[PDB]
């Protein structure tokens, strides 16, 4: 029998900062145990300052994206070159998903960029089309690997203040950009350890006001 | 006879052309456009005194940010305004937030070309859409049965139009405020209107950022009517 | 997930916890469970999530419609209804939907339960989920209908507590609402592990849990 | 919904400092019958790109017959057809990858497993893989079947990153992907001696040589290799 | 006269009345006019007002980052067309990764204009295009009539008295041919030759509508104080 | 589960010497639940019987559907349609839902109004007719009523002779079904003249 | 849902439905109205899957409501059961078939009877003076076999009913919280608020 | 399918077949609808060039679209059936999906729009038919009185009257009916009505029907004996 | 294109009137006449066939005079052809609604239902109207005898007695006349058959140039029979009412 769907592995990773936001994933594609590309690009920049990733079964994840993109360009050509805000992305994205209801697109999906007030947004999607703001999301194969250890280092969740014993949190400091890409780093050279479909490279994109920059680094080949 | 889509020797679309004649039959319709909103008012014009003039709904809220009055064979206005509330809340449904007055009016303004041998014959309403949103601010526009859309800072539609349109050159400047935009739009229809005009024969209504689209009560109408009287008796 | 909504003397409470699961795995601690579909119409959420938001989403569209159309409200009632014949459009094909469409009228305060098989109920008191049960404990020896405003938004917290505790697939978070004549009236979101705690030394319950 | 019959084993690739190359053997297997030993599994596309397909044969001259149909209907009303507006790789791997997608989409899909090589208009290597799933990927070397588990080991000892491939001669290259060939002919069931091999370079064009054969093949030792444990007559 | 009641009838003299009404609305437009270099290819358009309240009606329109065009008759029909060249240049992207020849594009023009000249029913469009664009090979500019011909040119103008624009750049053919890498001299020469069609008003901030592409140019337009540098 | 035999019921049919006699139990049930002792399934269209055994729900609807084609024939033909002609009907009429059938055993009786002939036909559930000289059977009672017709029927009987052997035939078949009995009905049929008779049996 | 009885006694027909609605292992509720009026003379009860009862009974209401509107006239309680059965027999061979088994009580003024039908969802009908769905005639039945006559008083059917209910609630595994018991006669329909 | 375009514009801004829809309603029987403070009437013209008439079976006048709703109609008697019947589906359809009867407003805008929907659709003709529509909404004790006609417009009304002589009965209604105090009684309604009838009826026998429409479902048809005894009340104060 | 030769058949005239209606209201005027009476025990139809041969087969021959179902029958006056396909429509109508509610469909409904057949034809589709009037008389248990009609505008009304086709201002006003509530059935045959022989174009009325037609409870006991006149029937009742 055909199965039309496919396992591509990889994992992502989006953080919300105060000022910024950061979207990230490792580059390796695969097919059970073998290797397709070590350096298959996975979070793409759609314009509008919003940059976008759908993990898991590739084909879908292309297709979504490559919507998506059209979408942003249809809107421009609609509504008089208007800016696309990140809300008006996420609700877009769920009507792209919900229309293949009964023939899913097979993906994880999360957006990233700025909310109208300048700060920081970071949206997470179930492939049927739920979705919801985050401030911290990983998503993929690694997803259950890296987001306690998140809940811990970005929300200091069972983190308490020495002293009180358990009768004061440790309070919720924001972290910088330099801080959560040492977080995002981390993550994946933990996952990258653990988990098989991991590793290779790993690409970040950060967004600000400024626009959408791009950093890259190598992870492990086996 | 001839098509219904068929082209003038002087390349005009017959139907279209005569749609126009039948808005200019119609009752008027006036909207002004400042910077602290949009007036938009209305001509009733009761056949009969045994007509219960408050069920003549010649002005018409579209959404919370957007009115419309209309101008010619109202029944014809009533799929156009079903289709742009649609518009409006289908838009809000698939992107989270308002529409722009500019989007919305291009969405009804694609249903008048849409007729052939889709419906039989153009529209015969003329429509003057009023609204605010962000990025354009207050707006005023003029939906015709061509198709066609123009932006307006005052405009006057039906039988006493290019009257109107004369004394709303005159009037109109950058710095009106809307409390000057509605005592305007009474003036102006008293002055076109057969019938002398009060609370009950004609319409008052405003869009603002903060209340959105309000129709103006008979209560309130009739107040600036009498504020109209005094300030022209002043001199 | 487990959901409550009760109709009282001062209108109706609405309580939801905020977890979702995908198979074991906790995939959100803060699931918004509630939609506010307009200032006087609350609509819960049990099931598949992409469901709940998008046919709760698509009838608050329609409940817009009916109100520009009108110039009036739409009625508890009718909004139900208007959900359960949508789900009736896709009868066996597989949606997973359980809400309680919660809101204040001119019959005054009203609540239904509608499901994916479009069952559609009237009601004082219901509760859905995986944890409904846990929640129907508490409140069938607890409710009345002279409840004030403080005990009502309180024992709709307290069942959803008993139920994130028994049940593995509820927790979280704790979101209240309230109901009057002049709309619904968000109560804030409380964490379950900070208000265990606190309910235990308060009320002197939960003794078998040491702490 | 349905089975392959026909089949083609692996199709190899790799890129190199001006170019590609690719290769695949010229056999059609009916299950574990070897079936058709003349069957060309590389198919050019003008005089810049080459398609290699793997899987059901029959889907293949389906392929074969849109890509030739392609090359006709750039042609139409087109004075640039064998200039600026002449075909590229990736419009070609686009169309297929379209094609492939849309056919998994409605359940029906084209059995096959394909790597389109070649050389872009600004002289930029194109290499591409695409499959019965619409799945996309891309490498330094792409290899399908039998070839990912063996080839690509052997030719990523070559190209192991990007930053290798200006350092690779065309030499090198297809000495790497002819012992890859010899190395599947010992390997996989399903495999011939006789193969195609296709280099795309930017400077000296498209070559393709038919009719090769996997020679310089180790045997000798097989004399020594006596039962299966104790046995030593 | 007893052979324009419809499109789909020739005269004893072999003409198609229809078509050549639909010719006539395009005269009655306002004036807009396009001009290309070897490395840029700009649209000028004179924008038409219904009165002093009113404003200056729209005459060009994006089709994609390579590729745009200028009107000159009824605008819904140019929306329609527009919205197909959008469509198209779409297609050609997600299908082929491939952006669509602007020679192309004028040849899906003639054959979609062609459709509503021969069938009973239907009308043709009445409107006249002039589609600017950067390809493969470099710049160029359509002309595009609703009898479905389509025209490639240096230049041209479309609408009323747009002879005097139209002769302006047959004379300097060989100057604005050759502004190559100079942007704000082409529009210069576009301003130039849209001024020759002038009649008692004048190029106002709010009047003029500009638009250019290029070799590293994407599709842009320009309209209020962005163009006032030119007047 | 199976349709045809939910609800239970069971038709014979006979020729005699000038008449035919065509009788049915009464039961209708849900599988063991015996639900009406009153559920008849022979019926008529003028002169000619159908009795119609299987599923309860195809027996009416197909009832009803010949109601409405026999009077269609007779508006327009301007006589009653005869046993012959009618058994076409059946067969056509079951043969349309060859794909999706009418879980029945229909059994036509009658004497044709102008030969003066007796007439007896048989279907399966999708149109097959068999025209029988001696009897026709149908039910989840139909190998015992083939047991007792083979054994006890006799060419040539009287109407009153006719009647005894049908009843008995049908009455010791029933009691040895359990989805059959609870009443019979036997109908005896002469070229102008009917005579229906309800049977005395167990009711368990 | 689960139990739906009918009794046809001299001059009235007497529905009783049960209330709970059951969604997993939980009971939502235990006051529902297994029931709706077709017309001033003519009640229906249903039960069946989930949903399909409602919409399926809401649906024959409005169009027999249509019916009298258009005509002026309210239509026999034959006529109605036949105009249903017709709807079910239709439904059963459709693409998804609506899983519902219902009791038609009616008083038909021109013949001055009640009238009692049951009908099931493959569109089976019959007329009787008493009548269930599912397992509830199983254990009702031979109770009804023993003590029914013909001309009966309202009174005694519904002590008759009572009896099945008790028997029902005895020998049940189910708990069905109760019925709630409906009258039809000359005068129209109206509910026993105490049972 | 037969798709040409039969109402269309003409050089002038009329459509023809709209207006001549209209003649058909001014050659049509005359309809009269008056409401009261807590009620409205119904009145209709039966033309008497028709004796020999069954009046049991034949077609009435007024029409019930819901318990609560009637319509009346002044036109081509065959178009007003399609109307009706689209009306009364709409009624049952509403009820249906949001649980409510129809309010009076509502189904007025709905038959309105059906015949707005004629004016502009291919291969179809307008209704040559105007109707008055009226009741009282669920729960509630403020009459309703709408008119719609052929063009698809639609207004509400104090008192109104179409068909042929409409023009006579409209002039005795504006000068008779009172806004500042309508007829406070069921009496005063029906007798403002049937004397608005007898400025154009001809003989006050079998030519007049009264329908009396009361809140909460309550409507009535007036019997001959009813209406005539008004008939010779309100003559003998005439004769003064 | 085609629109040159489109007669539009579903318009009104300025006077606002649909002009093929008009004018096959004109054609039926020309037909036969077919009168109609009901009485209290019963009800009478009655045809003239129109300008007949001695060659023509009587006996098998029906032009006027149709059944629909057992309790309802129709008289014709206009085109034949036209009649029988609405005739079939209708006979289908009775049926599907016996099948549905299992009772005989009442006569009203099943007039409407023609009615608003021959409606959809002058409103849409651009097709003519059908040449068609009908008198209906049948027999429902609320009603009990019924007289209709129905003419191509898709209009119909209940009558005491009625006339269709030719002559029907002089039929009627005889009708009016002589027409009187407590009449019975053997009253009304005589009138139907009276008016005839005053109203008709021929030289004489005989029973070669007749369709004559009953519907009586004269059935034994509470049900109702249809009675089709045959020749030699109509010959003996035209000697009885002393017409020959
Ligand atoms: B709750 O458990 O019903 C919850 C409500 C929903 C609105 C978030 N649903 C889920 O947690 C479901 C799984 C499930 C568990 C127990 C009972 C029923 C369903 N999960 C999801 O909907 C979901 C969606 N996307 C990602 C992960 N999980
Ligand atoms: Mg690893
Ligand atoms: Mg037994």
């Amino acid at each position: 029998q055909f199965n039309p769907y496919g396992d591509n592995g990889g994992t992502i990773l989006g953080i919300a900062g105060e000022d910024f936001a950061v979207l990230a994933g490792d580059t390796r594609n695969i097919t059970d145990y073998s290797i397709n590309s070590r350096y298959e690009p996975k979070v793409f920049d759609c314009g509008d300052n919003i940059v976008m990733s759908a993990n898991g079964f590739a084909a879908d994840g292309d297709a979504l994206v490559k919507r998506f993109k059209n979408s942003v360009k249809w809107y421009h050509f609609d509504h008089n070159d208007k800016k696309l805000s990140i809300n008006s992305a996420a609700r877009n994205i769920q009507h792209l998903l919900y229309s293949r209801r009964f023939f899913p697109y097979y993906v994880y999906n999360i957006i990233a960029g700025l909310d109208e007030d300048g700060k920081g947004a970071v949206y997470s999607f179930d492939p049927v089309g739920s979705y919801q703001r985050e401030q911290c999301r990983a998503g993929g194969a690694a997803a259950s690997l890296i987001m306690p250890f998140l809940d811990n280092q970005v929300n200091f969740k069972n983190q308490y203040e020495p002293g009180t014993n358990g009768k004061v949190k440790k309070p919720l400091k924001y972290l910088s950009v330099e801080e959560v890409i040492k977080l995002v780093r981390d993550s994946f050279t933990s996952a990258t350890e653990r988990h098989i479909q991991v590793g290779d490279g790993l690409e970040i994109l950060i967004v600000t006001k400024d626009g959408v920059r791009k950093e890259f680094y190598e992870l492990k080949r086996d | 006879d001839r098509g219904v889509s068929t082209f003038s020797p002087e390349g005009r679309l017959f139907q279209v052309e005569y749609s126009l004649e039948a808005i200019k039959l119609g009752s008027t319709a006036i909207g002004i456009a400042t910077k602290e909103g949009v007036v938009l008012g209305v001509e009733k014009r009761a056949t009969s005194p045994l007509l219960e003039s408050d069920s003549i709904e010649k002005i018409v809220e579209i959404d919370r940010h957007i009115g419309c009055a209309m101008s010619g064979l109202t029944a014809d206005a009533r799929s156009m305004i079903e289709h742009a509330r649609t518009a409006a809340v289908t838009h809000n449904l698939y992107y989270d937030e308002d529409i722009n007055v500019e989007s919305l009016t291009q969405s009804v303004c694609d249903l008048a070309l849409r007729f052939g041998e889709l419906m039989s014959r153009p529209f015969g309403v003329a429509l003057l859409i009023a609204g605010h949103d962000a990025d354009d601010g207050y707006q005023l526009f003029h939906a015709e049965p061509s198709g066609t859309f123009y932006r307006y800072n005052a405009k006057a539609i039906g039988s006493g139009s290019e009257g109107a349109q004369a004394e709303l050159l005159n009037e109109w400047h950058s710095s009106l405020t809307l409390k000057e935009a509605e005592l305007l739009v009474l003036k102006i229809l008293k002055q076109v209107m057969e019938e002398k005009l009060d609370e009950n024969n004609a319409q008052l209504s405003c869009i603002t950022k903060q209340d959105g689209f309000k129709i103006y009560d008979n209560e309130k109408t009739a107040e600036l009517i009498k504020e109209l009287k005094e300030k022209e008796a002043a001199e | 997930t487990t959901t409550l909504a009760f109709k009282f003397q001062h209108g109706v409470i609405v309580a939801v916890d905020s977890r979702a699961t995908a198979g074991s795995y906790i995939s959100s601690l803060r699931m918004n469970k509630v939609i506010e579909i307009n200032p006087y119409l609350l609509g819960t959420m049990s099931g598949c999530a992409a469901d709940c938001q998008y046919w709760e989403r698509l009838l608050a569209k329609e409940c817009r419609l009916y109100y520009l159309r009108n110039g009036e409200r739409i009625s508890v009632s009718a909004a139900s209804k208007l959900l359960s014949n949508m789900m009736l459009q896709y009868r066996g094909m597989g949606l997973s939907m359980g809400s309680m469409i919660c809101g204040w009228d001119k019959k005054g305060p009203g609540l239904y339960y509608v499901d994916d098989n479009g069952t559609r109920l009237s009601g004082q008191m219901f509760s859905t989920g995986s944890g409904n049960t846990y929640a129907y404990g508490v409140l069938d020896s607890n409710y009345k209908w002279d409840l004030s405003v403080e005990d009502a938004l309180y024992l709709g917290k307290r069942s959803i507590l008993a139920a994130a505790h028994r049940d593995a697939y509820s927790g979280g978070s704790v979101n209240l609402y309230h109901v009057t004549e002049d709309g619904w009236i968000y109560h804030g979101n409380h964490d379950v592990g900070e208000l265990f705690w606190k309910v235990k030394e308060e009320e002197g319950s939960f003794n078998n849990v040491i702490g | 919904t349905q089975q392959p019959i026909v089949t083609g084993t692996s199709v190899i690739s790799m890129k190199y400092d001006n170019g590609v190359i690719i290769a695949a053997d010229n056999l059609g297997s009916y299950g574990s019958l070897l079936r058709f030993n003349g069957v060309e599994r590389l198919i050019p596309v003008g005089d810049n790109t080459v398609v290699g397909i793997s899987g059901d044969i029959s889907d293949m001259q389906h392929i074969e017959r849109l890509l030739k149909d392609l090359v006709t209907e750039n042609a139409y009303d087109n004075p640039l057809a064998d200039a600026e507006e002449a075909l590229e790789p990736s419009y070609i791997f686009e169309y297929l990858a379209t094609v492939m997608y849309q056919r998994r989409s409605k359940m029906n899909p084209l059995w096959n497993a394909i790597i389109v090589a070649g050389v872009q208009s600004n002289g930029d290597q194109f290499l591409r893989y695409v499959n019965l799933l619409g799945v996309t990927y891309s490498s330094p070397t792409l290899a399908t079947g039998f070839g990912a588990h063996m080839a690509n080991p052997l030719l990523r000892k070559v190209v192991d990153r990007e930053s290798d491939i200006p350092k690779t001669t065309v030499q090198v290259a297809e000495e790497a992907i002819v012992n890859a060939m010899r190395v599947l002919y010992y390997r996989d069931a399903r495999s011939s001696r006789n193969f195609s091999l296709a280099i795309i370079d930017k400077n000296t064009g498209l070559t393709f040589k038919k009719n090769l054969q996997v020679e310089n093949m180790k045997w000798d030792f097989a004399k020594d290799i006596k039962g299966y444990g104790t046995q030593k007559i | 006269n007893n052979y324009d009641g419809d499109t789909v009838t020739f005269s004893p003299t072999g003409r198609l009345f229809q078509v050549e009404y639909a010719l006539e609305a395009i005269k009655q437009g306002s004036v807009t006019v396009g001009l290309r270099s070897n490395t840029h290819a700009v649209l000028v358009a004179l924008k038409r007002n219904a009165d002093e309240l009113s404003s200056y009606q729209k005459k060009i329109i994006k089709c994609d980052e390579h590729m745009g065009l200028s009107l000159a008759g009824l605008a819904p029909d140019a929306r329609v067309l527009s919205n197909y060249l959008r469509q198209q240049c779409n297609y050609s992207s997600l299908v082929f990764n491939r952006k669509l020849a602007v020679e192309r594009a004028g040849h899906l023009l003639c054959d979609k204009a062609q459709k509503n000249t021969q069938s009973y029913g239907g009308r043709p469009y009445g409107v006249g295009l002039l589609i600017i664009g950067y390809d493969k090979s470099g710049a160029h500019l359509l002309e595009f009539q609703p009898s479905g011909n389509v025209t490639e040119l240096y230049g041209t103008a479309i609408g009323a008295r747009s002879q005097g624009a139209k002769t302006y750049l047959e004379r300097t053919l060989d100057t604005f041919i050759k502004i190559d890498g100079n942007p704000d001299e082409l529009i210069k020469a576009g301003v130039e030759a849209i001024s020759q069609s002038l009649r008692d008003e004048s190029l106002t901030v709010d009047n003029l509508s500009i638009a250019i592409v290029g070799k590293d140019t994407p599709f842009t337009i320009y309209d209020g104080e962005a163009v006032a540098k030119y007047i | 589960s199976d349709p045809s035999s939910i609800n239970g019921g069971i038709v014979v049919a006979m020729t005699g010497k000038d008449c035919v006699a065509i009788a049915c139990d009464l039961r209708l049930g849900s599988q063991s639940l015996g639900v009406s002792n009153k559920f008849e399934k022979i019926f008529h269209y003028g002169h000619v019987f159908l009795g119609i055994t299987g599923l309860a729900t195809d027996v009416t609807t197909l009832n009803e559907m010949f109601r409405y084609k026999t009077n269609l024939y007779k508006l327009k033909e301007e006589r009653a349609i005869e046993p012959e002609t009618f058994t076409q009907l059946v067969s056509s009429s079951l043969y349309e839902r060859r794909f999706g059938p009418y879980f029945v055993g229909p059994v036509v009786a009658g004497i044709n109004s102008k030969s003066g002939k007796p007439f007896i036909a048989g279907f399966d559930l999708i149109g097959c007719i068999d025209e029988a000289k001696d009897f026709i059977v149908s039910g989840t009672a139909s190998d015992q009523l083939f047991g007792m017709c083979e054994s006890l029927y006799e060419p040539n009987l009287e109407p009153e002779d006719l009647f005894e052997t049908i009843s008995q035939a049908l009455l010791n078949a029933a009691d040895r079904d359990a989805l059959s009995g609870w009443g019979a009905v036997v109908y005896i049929i002469k070229k102008d003249e009917v005579v229906k008779r309800y049977l005395k049996m167990r009711q368990d | 849902m689960d139990i739906i009885l009918g009794i046809r006694v001299q001059d009235s027909v007497i529905l009783a439905s049960s209330k709970a609605v059951t969604r997993g292992i939980s009971v939502l509720k235990d006051s529902d109205d297994k029931t709706r009026q077709l017309s001033p003379h003519t009640l229906m009860s249903f039960a069946g899957e989930a949903g399909d009862t409602v919409q399926f009974a809401e649906y024959i209401q409005a169009n027999i409501q249509l019916y009298s509107i258009r005509e002026d006239y309210e239509l026999s309680p034959q006529a109605v059961s036949s105009f249903v059965r017709q709807e079910l027999a239709k439904s059963i061979r459709s693409r998804r078939p609506y899983q519902v088994n219902v009791l038609i009580g009616g008083y038909d003024k021109k013949k001055n009877k009640p009238e009692l039908y049951q009908i099931d969802y493959l569109g089976t009908k019959v007329e009787l003076p008493y009548g269930a769905h599912g397992y509830s005639g199983f254990y009702t039945f031979s109770l009804l076999d023993h003590h029914y006559r013909p001309d009966m008083t309202t009174e005694e059917g519904l002590d008759l009913l009572k009896l099945c209910v008790q028997e029902l609630e005895k020998r049940m595994p189910m708990d069905f919280k109760g019925v709630i018991v409906k009258i039809v006669d000359k005068d129209g329909i109206r509910q026993v608020d105490d049972f | 399918g037969y798709d040409r375009a039969l109402s269309i514009f003409s050089p002038d801004g009329h459509i023809f077949q709209v207006e001549y829809a209209l003649e058909a309603v001014k050659r049509g029987t005359c309809a009269v609808g008056v409401k009261g403070k807590n009620c409205v009437v119904l009145g209709c013209e039966r033309r008497s060039t028709l004796k020999l008439q069954d009046t049991r079976i034949t077609p009435s006048k007024v029409s019930k679209i819901d318990s609560h709703v009637v319509l009346s109609f002044s036109g081509l008697n065959a178009d007003s059936r399609i109307l009706i019947e689209k009306a009364r589906v709409e009624a049952q359809s509403h009820r249906l999906t949001l649980e409510d009867p129809v309010t009076v407003e509502y189904l007025t805008r709905y038959v309105a729009g059906v015949q707005q929907r004629y004016t502009q659709s291919g291969g179809v003709r307008p209704f040559g038919v105007s109707t008055l529509i009226a009741g009282f909404d669920p729960r509630d004790d403020e009459p309703k009185l709408y008119q719609t006609e052929p063009s698809g417009i639609y207004s509400s009304w104090s008192a109104q009257t179409i068909g042929r002589n409409s023009k006579t009965v409209r002039e005795f209604l504006e000068k008779n009916y009172d806004r500042k105090e309508p007829p406070a009684t069921v009496e005063e309604c029906v007798k403002l009505t049937v004397r608005s009838l007898l400025e154009v009826v001809q003989t006050g026998a079998k030519n007049i029907e009264i329908t009396v429409v009361k809140p909460d479902s309550d409507i009535v048809a007036l019997s001959s004996e009813e209406i005539n005894q008004y008939v010779t009340q309100i003559e003998q104060e005439k004769q003064e | 294109g085609s629109r040159r030769y489109d007669s539009r058949t579903t318009i009104f005239s300025p006077e606002g009137r649909l002009y093929q209606v008009e004018y096959a209201l004109e054609s039926i005027s020309h037909a036969g006449t077919a009168i109609g009476i009901m009485a209290s025990d019963g009800i009478v139809l009655a045809a003239e066939r129109k300008v007949t041969s001695t060659l023509l087969e009587q006996d098998t021959s029906t032009e006027k005079l149709y059944k629909l179902n057992d309790k309802i029958a129709v008289a014709v006056a206009g085109l034949t052809a036209d009649a029988e396909i609405l005739i079939n429509t209708a006979r289908i109508h009775a049926q599907n609604y016996l099948k549905t509610y299992n009772e005989d469909i009442p006569v009203e409904i099943l007039v409407r239902r023609l009615s608003d057949i021959k409606q959809g034809y002058t409103q849409h589709g651009g097709l003519r109207p059908f040449g068609v009037s009908f008198i209906y008389a049948g027999y429902d248990d609320r009603y009990g005898y019924q007289l209709y009609t129905s003419n191509p505008s898709g209009n119909y009304t209940g009558w005491k007695a009625i006339s269709v086709g030719a002559n029907t201002s002089a039929a009627q006003t005889l009708l009016q006349m002589d027409y009187k509530d407590d009449m019975k059935v053997d009253d009304a045959i005589e009138l139907a058959l009276k008016t005839l022989s005053k109203t008709t174009d021929s030289s004489a009325l005989t029973y070669d140039r007749l369709e004559f037609a009953t519907i009586r409870k004269g059935a034994n006991d509470g049900e109702v029979y249809q009675k089709i006149f045959k020749p030699q029937e109509i010959k003996d009742i035209l000697v009885k009412t002393g017409i020959t």
